[PDB]
């Protein structure tokens, strides 16, 4: 997702599978170099499993 | 003309056969030659015997019957077999259908004429599917014989149960349809020359199990001087299905489905023996 957020507080409400990944939070203001920081959201989920079946000297 | 043979089993007749070829030359056929004695009553389960002489002419102008078997669906493993012959079972089943435990039988193509002279080599096909059916009868070894100038012979050795059952002890030592197969060997030795064979240039060949019934006999003393070469078609010794391992375990199988299931192996050959082959 193109996700840029002018904001001190990330916000995803109901989160979803494809909204997982790495964010980083980036912080400036001229003097030096931009602070960054990362941090991996892990969403986490089980699905209903499927069986199925297959047959098969002599 | 009129192909008789005097073998040191008595004389024998053949039957000219022509070829649906205008270069090919015409062939001499001998079908349903006796090169053993009937593999029946004490002698089931028994090393073969030499055939019994005849005082007339015998003729030889058709198949014999084939060894026992069961192959109209009844079970048969399509990995093993060629697949000319699981395609073709209908037809296949019609050279199969007049069976007899009496089936030690082979048949002889001699070719009617080429270059150098002198006792043409000799070329022994030996079939095999799976150790349980067919017979040489469905290799036509005439063209072989006349484009080839050399003689062919078919054979016909016991199968599955009767030609390779073994209790794993000396109440059944097994390998029956080997030990045919090598008097079937003998048996040309000592007779091809009256055809115009060469004792010295046997050749034996063979495709699938029948492959490896040819590299199993290279193996075996019993093979020395009886035969020069071997051809092997898509078969060896070494294969998974090439030997049976636990024929033991199997011959008890046979037996308490036959109601034989003994404690002493001797006995339970002898119950074998007086059930009947089917
Ligand atoms: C930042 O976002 C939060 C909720 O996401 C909101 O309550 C707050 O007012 C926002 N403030 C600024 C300065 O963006």
């Amino acid at each position: 997702q193109e996700t840029s957020v002018l904001n001190e507080t990330l916000r995803i409400e109901k989160i979803q599978r494809l909204q997982g990944g790495r964010y980083y939070c980036k912080a400036e203001n001229g003097v030096g170099v931009p602070a960054i920081k990362s941090i991996r959201v892990d969403v986490q989920y089980l699905d209903e499993p499927v069986l199925t079946v297959h047959q098969t000297f002599y | 003309v009129d192909p008789l043979v005097a073998t040191n089993f008595g004389k024998i007749r053949g039957i000219k056969k022509e070829l649906n070829n205008e270069i090919l030359g015409p062939v001499i056929q001998f079908l349903g030659v006796p090169y053993a004695a009937p593999p029946t009553g004490e002698r089931r389960f028994q090393p073969p015997e030499p055939p019994s002489p005849w005082s007339d002419i015998r003729n030889a102008t058709q198949f014999a019957p084939v060894c026992p078997q069961n192959i109209i669906d009844g079970r048969l493993p399509e990995v093993m077999l060629p697949v000319w012959f699981t395609n073709n079972l209908d037809v296949v089943s019609s050279y199969v259908q007049d069976q007899s435990e009496d089936c030690l039988y082979l048949n002889i193509y001699v070719p009617t004429e080429r270059d150098s002279g002198g006792p043409k080599p000799v070329m022994v096909y030996i079939h095999g599917g799976s150790y349980m059916e067919g017979t040489g009868n469905l290799y036509d070894g005439s063209v072989l014989a006349s484009y080839g100038n050399v003689i062919v012979i078919t054979v016909n050795y016991r199968l599955g149960v009767l030609g390779f059952l073994s209790t794993g002890d000396q109440a059944a030592k097994g390998n029956y349809g080997l030990l045919d197969l090598i008097q079937a060997l003998r048996w040309t030795s000592e007779n091809i020359g009256f055809f115009g064979g060469d004792p010295l240039r046997i050749t034996v060949f063979g495709s699938g199990a029948g492959g490896s019934c040819v590299n199993l006999l290279t193996l075996s003393h019993y093979s020395e001087g009886l035969f020069q070469r071997a051809i092997a078609q898509s078969g060896t010794a070494l294969s998974s299905w090439a030997v049976s391992f636990q024929p033991a375990k199997y011959a008890r199988m046979l037996a308490t489905k036959v109601g034989c299931n003994v404690s002493d192996t001797v006995e339970l050959v002898e119950c074998l023996q007086k059930k009947p082959y089917k």
